[PDB]
């Protein structure tokens, strides 16, 4: 099975909300 | 027998209670959480495993985001406590090692048992999340260095330069070398209890020694009374006790002793002969870790022990300046005591079998189910 590369919010983005 | 899968299930409605009890209210010196070093990392990763198993990428995202935000919240509120910062640096790294070890990438599975390889993620590649966690760990490391620096700063000049020489906490209130060593012992014992990677402990200790040497050398260059043969002996003795501490802790290959090379050479400079052209050539050959400005400062400041010893001559100093002319040297006198060597987090897989891990009942995570 293929593993899809998830898009992560950046550390900075998370720092928002 | 029962053979568990090594995963943990929770309901989406409980995600905030999860990070509240596992992160926000977790005590870094609590017994329960220190029975297994890195336990919060292992718990979080086992939760990630079940979200991946459920093919729920939004749940993975939500858990990771809540985790990262909660760790930042803790460090904003308690980031001046070195135990708390050590604890989350260690668990952030262990979480990253888990995400690698159980990624499914062969490069990270070399030390895995057959059982461990059965526990890799199956649906999602979390490399983007590993980068974010790496970035977080860099930030926490930088905060750790600053907290430790703040603790040591008041001790260093007294302990290394001023004070003359079971341990006491101080000598009638004065910080001594023994005060410094006690503090380093505290730091080290906490990093070990938390399961910090040995290669990371080495980097923390190298950084601390750099700071000790930089602050000591700078105050030697800024005072008028610290450049003597006798103070050279005192610095030699103090460095030898710092070296013995590294020995006691099996950290002699950390690179820590080498960061002291400018201070070590300044102390040697105080004790060599300072009159002839052979003496001058020796100084130039010897002092490769000191700038010209530093060598010249020490020679100008140097105080004879008594009348049977003379000051360094102005023509001698000029000879050294001439000899060191084509050095593509920095014109600076002071070491940058705020320099931080770039940190790395080399992969450190663990032998811990996920399917055997038990959550201590005292952590208040009963709403999590073992799978």
């Amino acid at each position: 099975r293929p593993r899809v590369l998830l898009k992560a919010p950046t550390l900075a983005e998370m720092e928002e909300m | 027998e029962k053979d568990f899968q090594g995963m943990l299930e929770y309901k989406k409605e409980d995600e905030q209670k999860l990070v509240k009890n596992l992160i926000l209210e977790l005590k870094p010196r609590g017994v329960a959480v220190n029975l297994i070093p890195g336990l919060p990392a292992y718990i979080l990763f086992m939760c990630v495993r079940h979200a991946d198993y459920l093919n729920d990428d939004q749940k993975v995202r939500s858990l990771l985001t809540s985790t990262i935000n909660s760790i930042k919240k803790v460090l904003k509120k308690r980031g001046d406590d070195f135990e708390t910062v050590s604890f989350w640096l260690s668990n952030t790294c262990r979480f990253l090692h888990c995400l690698k070890q159980y990624s499914g990438e062969e490069g990270f599975m070399k030390h895995n048992t057959s059982r461990q390889n059965e526990h890799c993620l199956t649906n999602f590649d979390l490399a983007e999340y590993r980068q974010v966690l790496s970035d977080l760990a860099i930030q926490i490391y930088q905060q750790l260095v600053r907290v430790l620096e703040n603790i040591l700063q008041p001790m260093i000049v007294s302990g290394m330069l001023e004070h003359e020489t079971t341990s006491s906490i101080a000598d009638e209130g004065t910080y001594t070398l023994d005060s410094i060593l006690r503090q380093l012992n505290s730091f080290h014992s906490v990093m070990c209890q938390h399961g910090m990677d040995p290669e990371l402990i080495k980097q923390v200790v190298k950084q601390m020694f750099y700071i000790i040497g930089a602050i000591t050398l700078n105050n030697l260059l800024l005072r008028k009374d610290m450049c003597s043969w006798s103070k050279g002996m005192q610095i030699r003795y103090n460095v030898s006790q710092l070296e013995e501490w590294l020995r006691d802790k099996n950290l002699m290959n950390s690179g820590a002793k080498e960061t002291l090379e400018p201070l070590i050479q300044a102390a040697q400079l105080l004790q060599v002969k300072k009159k002839t052209d052979d003496d001058a050539e020796a100084i130039c050959s010897m002092c490769n870790a000191l700038t010209t400005a530093q060598i010249v400062k020490v020679l100008n400041l140097y105080t004879p022990v008594n009348e049977f010893e003379e000051r360094v001559s102005v023509s001698f100093i000029r000879t050294i300046q001439m000899r060191l002319r084509d050095r593509k040297d920095s014109p600076q006198l002071l070491m940058d005591a705020k320099h931080i060597f770039p940190v790395t987090f080399p992969f450190n897989p663990s032998s811990l079998a996920l399917e055997t891990i038990q959550i201590p009942a005292s952590l208040g995570l009963g709403f999590i189910s073992r799978v």
